[PDB]
RNA sequence: GGCCGCUCCAGAAGAGGGCCCCCUUGCCCGUUAUCGGGGGCUAGGCUCGAUGUCGGCC
């Protein structure tokens, strides 16, 4: 029975000057053997808090931790721009040491609908036996968006993958790319290729589509 | 003044071996406990092994016991992680980290300094350059007076690929998405750009795709219907 | 039966021990190492002991 650390929320949005609280629950008691780490993309973690509430040297005083039972809390009293990052809790009550899944703190900004764009597979790719149909969702916020692929009005499943950029450094939005991948044989079977996007910034879903050939 | 520098990460097939190194400066290994913690792509953090160089003591996560070996050399102020019988699920960024020894604390506390990490990829996949296909700007997929076009960088291995547009002259409004690992073991990714629709006749848009592991360089021009 | 003993057998047998909770290690302690006290639970599973329903000798 490893001790499990469960962090919530998975992510949260906030603005400079806000007070931010992240929580982490241990599957059983760990007394006060908890630490908190900050990690930014493609960078190493940095220790913030140890023994659940002790400030590590060089950690600014806006960082603080506390404990209530098996619940542990990381508080940033006044979020500064360099604090947007992922935060992990960790117990070292008992080996193996274990980590929470991490909480991402993202920049708050106003809702923005995505510009949707659909791309049929190139003729070049079709002769090599595969069809990739790409749907672009450009410059939107918040992160949560759903792309539904429809072929001759048939809801697709399991034949698409998604990739999302980090928050843009200038305007803090996201952009997402979904690729629908088909055997050329299955591609020739059907005519209408549709991408249906739903998002908080769209009052009704936006469908972009084409017909094979026409 | 403290630095941890990891080396020895790389590409290798299942059943193979790698030896990581963690060069430490600014402190003495005998005054610390040293750890390896791994981060799989997109995932969190998971502990691998720990060593106290002063005493020789070591410990392991149950999923590497008997395959990995942690060791330290105080004459080089460095720690190591020998990794045998690698499986795909060992693919991750491997960080080493120090816990400082405090003769009043009666036990080892947090991981207070982490290195930059070294990448370990375990895959059967063959090194291969990408195929670049145009994502054609549409006559019926305009947004405003704004058009989106791009190029799909497909079926390459391993990471990474670099993409620029018009040899770097065009950077504004470019999104190059994170690669996705397909079930075949190859990576694919698209890079896109938004552009004035009125510029679709006069401006030429070319994506410059470079893949160092395969010495593969492609310049693909993207054009309307 | 007497004497001796616990290697085998029993669980009929105590103590260590174990798990959980509180106390930021809090009498004294602490392997480059996670305790101590308080509380709740735990018996035949390990060590050590005891015993017979055991064994050895005469």
């Amino acid at each position: 029975s490893d001790i499990q650390m469960t962090q919530s929320p998975s992510s949260l949005s906030a603005s400079v000057g806000d007070r931010v609280t992240i929580t982490c629950r241990a599957s059983q008691s760990v007394y006060y053997s908890v630490a908190w780490y900050q990690q930014k993309p493609g960078k190493a973690p940095k220790l913030l808090i140890y023994s659940a509430s002790y400030l590590y040297s060089g950690v600014p005083s806006r960082f603080s931790g506390s404990r209530s039972g098996t619940d542990f809390t990381l508080t940033i009293s006044s979020l500064q721009p360099e604090d947007f990052a992922t935060y992990y809790c960790q117990q070292y009550r008992r080996r193996p040491i274990t980590f929470g899944q991490g909480t991402k703190v993202e920049i708050k900004r106003t809702v923005a609908a995505p510009s949707v764009f659909i791309f049929p597979p190139s003729d070049e790719q079709l002769k090599s036996g595969t069809a990739s149909v790409v749907c672009l969702l450009n410059n939107f916020y918040p992160r949560e968006a759903k792309v539904q692929w429809k072929v001759d009005n048939a809801l697709q499943s399991g034949n698409s993958q998604e990739s999302v950029t980090e928050q843009d450094s200038k305007d803090s939005t996201y952009s997402l790319s979904s690729t629908l991948t088909l055997s050329k044989a299955d591609y020739e079977k059907h005519k209408v290729y549709a991408c249906e996007v739903t998002h908080q910034g769209l009052s009704s879903p936006v469908t972009k589509s084409f017909n094979r050939g026409e | 003044e403290v630095q941890l520098v990891e080396s020895g990460g790389g590409l290798v097939q299942p059943g193979g071996s790698l030896r990581l190194s963690c060069a430490a400066s600014g402190f003495s290994l005998s005054s610390s406990s040293m750890h390896w913690v791994r981060q799989a792509p997109g995932k969190g953090l998971e502990w691998v092994a720990s060593i106290s160089p002063y005493s020789g003591s070591t410990s392991y996560a149950d999923s590497v016991k008997g395959r990995f070996t942690i060791s330290a050399d105080t004459s080089k102020n460095t720690a190591y992680l020998q990794m045998n019988s690698l499986r795909a699920e060992d693919t991750a960024v491997y960080y080493c980290a120090r816990t400082k020894y405090h003769y009043k604390n009666y036990y080892w506390w947090a991981l207070d300094y982490w290195g930059q990490g070294t990448l370990v990829t375990v895959s059967s996949a063959s090194t291969k350059g990408p195929s670049v296909f145009p994502l054609a700007p549409s006559s019926k997929s305009t947004s405003g007076g704004t058009a989106a076009l791009g190029c799909l960088v497909k079926d390459y291995f391993p990471e990474p690929v670099t993409v620029s547009w018009n040899s770097g002259a065009l950077t504004s409004g470019v999104h190059t998405f994170p690669a996705v690992l397909q079930s075949s073991g190859l990576y694919s990714l698209s890079s896109v750009v938004t552009v004035p629709s009125s510029s679709l006749g006069t401006q030429t848009y070319i994506c410059n795709v470079n893949h160092k592991p395969s010495n593969t360089k492609v310049d693909k021009k993207v054009e309307p219907k």
